[PDB]
């Protein structure tokens, strides 16, 4: 037998019916908790997986609102780097954002340039094609082109273009004439997304627009959802903060809002569980009248282990069923017909992760047990049918 | 009209032997919490769903015809050879501009775009979003134009003030032209929520006849066809009445996240939104094996087998359509007047567990779906026929050597 | 006549692993208007034979020709047919239903019987006046008490008027001071319109009302040998 | 001293909304190595009276006093404390598991009353042994026979060596063969250490080998009358 009491009056209470159907139906709690894991590490992994393509292609195609000047220009001698002290900072490189036309021989494009740092990191560094971070001299001005302003244009290695800019333009007496220098081109950066379209590379040190200053200091954030909440934050005197237009404001709290809103659906299959156990366990009450109960705190301390026999087996089967089905979603044959995407899914499954939702899993079958236990000790014995 | 196998099969339905009220009220409800919350998922994904097809999808375009950097002056022609092919029903021309804006010396990019006032409203759902009291005053002969909300919050603009946009001064010799300032002003806004309200500017399709020189030539061609996800296959095959050079160019880019969360998570409720039946059906079999015994049909009793079945699909109809039809009653109270009551969570429980590190904060969303009511009322109770017919089956052929018939 | 017909009777079962049960060689032939008893050891087999001829067992080495029609050549699904009309069930341990009132327990064979509907008052309450149970009928089987509710099962299956009513230990909770009252009952449908029943029991002081006296020794039985 | 006392337990019920009074103010008392006889009508209150000397309700109207303590203000968990030692339930209705070991079934109530490991398998031996009943020890309830089981409900509340014993019809289905065989090993039990018990039954040939004869009807008891 058993040294302990405990484990050994339930071996024999979770179907002894030798037949076809009566065996099976014993084991229905183990279905309900096996396959209640399968619908969770499942949908929870391809959100994440689906999460983590957001966070690659943010912060890594154009900063956002930094700094400003409601007085002209801003002078790096009296606002240094060790100046501005701001939460979420990590580095500060300096930056000139300005839209200006291009002048080329086959048509017009407009594009915001990009004062970058030669001997600082830049973003860009791993898209270099054929160029070299410190290829910006003062005196040459390099223009670094991408895919789709080459489309429409035909600007190939050593072409001189032009470029205007239509804000920084003196009051001339005789109409408005804007100001332009000479430029070339150097190379051709890919990386696959919006800066190859409308984002020219351009030296830090230049007179084509204002005087010699920069505009200021750019930095990363490590979350660009709380930028409308930290707009709030102290400035010192020369600087404004301006508006960061939120394109990720309000709706990433759409795409978040199916992790709260078909989470608290997915959080109810283990709780349509837990009434399987009460619907077994209510009838556990009038036949334990006889055995433990006619003939003190640990007696009814004896269904909180075979309500929960379904909880260990059934959550390390589920765990291994739910990884096999979440990482091989579309790699396997199709069964079900024609495939949506069928192409390029990401997985995300987190080892920190797998640890708590193992626990939620596995406390829901110990509270869910005390209410019909309760109704086993304080209750009459000889009244349920004798 | 009452038959033979619910006329005498009523009273057995009804019991009463002391612990049962509160037993019936787990089946009921078991059954009533997949259901209940079965409207508010599907709505909220449709609700979403018919976001991305209103104010994306229904602003942009689809099929792009255009020329080898050259205005199309025979335009009239090509409207009369693709109109009438099986798939694409209507079409419009468009002219993009590349010009920028200055007005209260703030800069920010835009992409104004040529839309014909007559040809707007028969293929795409741009201007039926405004929120003025009529959008029939956009027309030609004053200089107005629509811009969106994105511009007044960068540009401090008004609407009904002037403002001044810079076009691109075009010259059919390749050399350097002073920039001309066009004076316009505002007569109406239109809103976005966050992402192509910043970028699109409406401006009449006879000024920009004016601005270009030119008589009667266009640049590009708009239409829009039936379906929404083939797009890379029905372009390809309408160019070939056309000349052999088109801007062939899929809307396919850094765009790509918001179209693979409506069309693979759509494609895993069929796992999990299905599965929430599977597991509440359950709670029927658990009390059919609960009443196989001392039951007429189970004890030893020139019919045929639906007299067995009659009592055991009948029980499954007493709890199951009864669920259904109160949990849409408490579902729709949820789905359009939602309160948030996550707020006890951490106060008394005792031992302080569950160590955040990064997570997110749940708020109150806005939709408005309902069409869904009655088609998913029907597939979650002709499930419940097939749930109890399996315990029926094996319900036939039981040796009493513990039961005394 | 004749009614019943057996030969070559054997039963078979397995207890663990091993095929091994407790029958062998059983003859057993009732008639009309006679009623016989089986007195059995505890381990004999009287109750796997009652099992047996009644249609809720399968042998596969016999066959029992009841009424003319054997109980193995024919398909499961109208094996019921024969056992409300001409079979009674009476067990020791007798298993009702305890969501239902006293009324429609003893009305069995009237709900499934597709009778007239003014018929269900008027049968079930008339077999509880014989035997003298009038002021426990709509109440609970939990309510019933434990000497009397043994009576309600006698009531229960002479209703639709069977053939064979085939009992086991009638006189289980109720005394002999009401057993005598209730013996006296079962030889009176013999001389109402005829019927015949076996009683098995394992006691012979209260067997002596019985017409034949037939005890069994492990299945096989040929004198009165005690 | 005398052990058991009782008086003014006026019992009533509540469900039905009828008033169902069955017991009074009943003067009865249960002395130390004495067997008595609850002789009790069909139905009259031999039940009630059963269930609530061993603390299963509480009526709200006297005092049952036993062995010095009442069960006035004893709680749901400090009741199980005391039905060690000096209590002790045997059943009619058969109130057990099917899907048990026959071995087992006598060996339950030692595992919880703190007993060694090794006298599991020595005390739930040595009363089926002397009753005559080892060959089914590996068995399961729904394979046992009618008389086999029956005699194990008797030694299953016979096995922390109790001091009062309620029971109800021990012939039930056991034949009389089978009563005087287990009759007198209920009676060697008062004579080597001391056992005293009460059987409750209705017959009046059954309760002359006892001692002490009290006839009861509907609560009602004042001597011997008929
Ligand atoms: N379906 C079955 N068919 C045949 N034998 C069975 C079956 N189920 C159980 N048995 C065995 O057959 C015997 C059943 O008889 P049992 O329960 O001991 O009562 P009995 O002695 O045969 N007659 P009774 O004393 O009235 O209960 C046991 O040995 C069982 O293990
Ligand atoms: N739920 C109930 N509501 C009302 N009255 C009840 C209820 N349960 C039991 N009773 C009554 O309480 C009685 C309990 O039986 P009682 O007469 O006290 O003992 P007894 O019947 O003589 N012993 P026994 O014949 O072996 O069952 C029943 O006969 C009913 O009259
Ligand atoms: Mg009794
Ligand atoms: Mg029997």
């Amino acid at each position: 037998y058993q040294p302990v009491a405990l484990f050994i009056g339930l071996r024999y209470m979770r179907g002894r019916a030798a037949d076809r159907f009566g065996r099976f139906v014993s084991w229905l709690s183990t279905i309900g908790i096996t396959l209640g894991v399968m619908a969770l590490v499942t949908v929870l992994s391809v959100m994440n997986g689906f999460e983590r393509e957001l966070q690659n292609n943010i912060l890594g195609l154009m900063p956002q609102a930094i700094l400003s000047s409601e007085h002209g220009s801003l002078n790096p001698q009296q606002l240094p780097e060790t100046a501005v002290k701001l939460d979420g900072v990590n580095r500060v490189a300096p930056i000139t954002t300005g839209d200006v036309v291009l002048q080329s021989a086959r048509s017009v494009a407009v594009g915001v340039m990009l004062g970058i740092d030669p001997a600082q990191k830049d973003p860009l560094t791993p898209y270099l094609v054929n160029v070299k971070q410190t290829d910006l001299e003062p005196g040459k001005y390099n223009v670094i082109l991408g895919e789709q302003l080459a489309s429409q244009l035909g600007v190939n290695r050593g072409d001189q273009i032009r470029v205007m800019v239509p804000s920084a333009s003196q009051f001339t007496p005789m109409g408005r004439i804007p100001s332009q220098r000479l430029f070339n081109v150097i190379g051709t950066f890919a990386a696959n997304s919006e800066v190859d379209g409308y984002e020219m590379l351009v030296n830090i040190e230049d007179a084509s627009r204002l005087m010699g200053n920069i505009t200021g200091w750019r930095l990363w954030l490590d979350e660009p959802l709380k930028v409308d909440s930290l707009s709030q934050q102290k400035l010192p005197e020369g600087s404004k903060w301006q508006d960061w237009r939120d394109r990720k404001g309000e709706l990433f709290q759409a795409v978040r809002m199916e992790k709260n809103m078909m989470g608290l659906l997915l959080s109810l299959i283990v709780a349509v569980a837990a009434f399987n156990i009460i619907t077994s366990l209510g009838l556990m009450v009038m036949e334990k009248q006889g055995e433990v109960a006619i003939l003190p705190r640990q007696i009814m301390m004896v269904f909180m282990v075979q309500g929960a026999s379904a909880g260990i087996i059934g959550a390390i089967l589920g765990a291994a069923l739910g990884a096999l089905l979440a990482s091989q979603l579309n790699n396997l044959m199709p069964i079900i017909g024609v495939l949506l995407d069928g192409a390029a899914l990401p997985v995300a499954i987190e080892p920190l992760q797998v640890i708590v939702i193992a626990l939620v899993a596995m406390a829901i079958a110990l509270l869910s047990t005390l209410y019909p236990s309760w109704r086993a000790a304080a209750t009459q014995p000889a009244e349920a049918l004798r | 009209p009452l038959s033979l196998l619910i006329g005498l099969r009523f009273s057995r339905g009804r019991r009463r032997g002391g612990m049962v009220s509160l037993i019936s009220v787990i089946s009921t409800i078991g059954i009533a919490l997949g259901v209940a919350v079965l409207i508010v998922g599907l709505s909220a994904m449709n609700g979403f769903e018919r976001e991305l097809n209103n104010r994306i999808l229904a602003v942009v375009p689809h099929g792009e015809i255009e020329a080898v950097d050259q205005p199309w002056t025979n335009w009239q022609e090509a409207l009369d050879h693709v109109q009438k092919v099986p798939g694409i029903a209507a079409a419009a021309p468009y002219i993009n501009f590349t010009g920028l804006v200055e007005s209260g010396a703030n800069l920010r990019a835009i992409q104004v775009k040529g839309v014909n006032p007559q040809q707007e409203q028969r293929l795409s759902a741009l201007p039926s979003f405004v929120q003025g009291d009529a959008w029939r005053n956009f027309k030609a002969g004053e200089q107005q134009i629509i811009i969106g909300k994105g511009v007044a919050d960068a540009l401090k603009v008004k609407q009904g003030d002037w403002v001044s946009i810079m076009i691109p001064n075009s010259n059919p010799e390749h050399k350097l032209m002073q920039p001309k300032r066009v004076r316009l002003h505002v007569a109406g806004i239109l809103q976005l929520s966050g992402q192509l309200d910043h970028s699109f500017a409406m401006i009449p399709l006879a000024d920009a006849q004016q601005y270009l020189d030119m008589g009667s030539s266009v640049s590009g061609i708009a239409l829009k066809m039936t379906d929404v996800f083939n797009a890379n296959k029905l372009v390809r095959d309408a160019g070939e009445v056309t000349n052999s050079y088109v801007y062939i160019k899929s809307w396919i880019g850094t765009y790509g996240y918001m179209y693979r969360d409506i069309q693979m998570i759509r494609a895993i409720m069929y796992l999990a939104m299905v599965l929430v039946i599977g597991v509440a059906c359950f709670n029927i079999v658990s009390t059919l094996v609960m009443a196989v015994k001392d039951k007429s049909g189970d004890i030893a009793v020139g019919a045929k087998d639906g007299l067995i079945r009659a009592i055991f699909v009948w029980y499954g109809l007493l709890a199951g359509l009864f669920g259904s039809l109160c949990g849409v009653i408490i579902g729709v109270v949820v789905s359009l007047q939602l309160t948030p009551i996550i707020e006890w969570i951490e106060k008394l429980i005792g031992h302080q567990f569950l160590s955040s590190d990064i997570y997110f904060i749940d708020f109150l969303p806005s939709e408005l779906h309902w069409l869904d009511v009655f088609y998913v009322l029907v597939t979650a109770l002709l499930l419940s026929l097939l749930a109890s017919w399996y315990p029926a089956r094996r319900a036939s052929n039981i040796d009493p050597a513990r039961v005394l018939s | 006549k004749i009614l019943l017909q057996c030969d070559n009777l054997c039963k078979r079962y397995q207890e663990g692993s091993v095929q091994t049960d407790v029958l062998h060689n059983v003859s057993f032939s009732v008639g009309e208007g006679e009623m016989m008893a089986i007195v059995g050891s505890s381990g004999s087999g009287k109750s796997t034979l009652l099992h047996l001829l009644g249609g809720l067992d399968t042998p596969t080495s016999g066959d029992v020709i009841f009424n003319g029609q054997p109980m193995s050549k024919l398909s499961s699904a109208a094996k019921a047919e024969l056992r409300n009309q001409k079979l009674g069930f009476i067990y020791q341990f007798h298993h009702l239903l305890p969501d239902f009132t006293a009324l429609e327990n003893v009305a069995m064979p009237l709900l499934i019987g597709k009778k007239k509907p003014a018929e269900i008052n008027s049968r079930a309450l008339e077999m509880l006046k014989a035997v003298g149970l009038d002021h426990r009928a709509n109440h609970r089987p939990s309510e019933l008490s434990g000497g009397e509710r043994q009576r309600v099962a006698i009531a229960r299956a002479l209703v639709n008027n069977p053939r064979l009513v085939l009992a086991d230990e009638p006189t289980g909770n109720l005394d002999a001071r009401n057993a005598d009252s209730i013996f006296q009952l079962l030889g009176e449908l013999n001389r109402l319109q005829g019927t015949a029943f076996l009683v098995v029991t394992h006691d012979l002081q209260l067997a002596k009302r019985m017409s034949r006296q037939l005890e069994m020794r492990d299945g096989r039985l040929t004198a009165e040998l005690s």
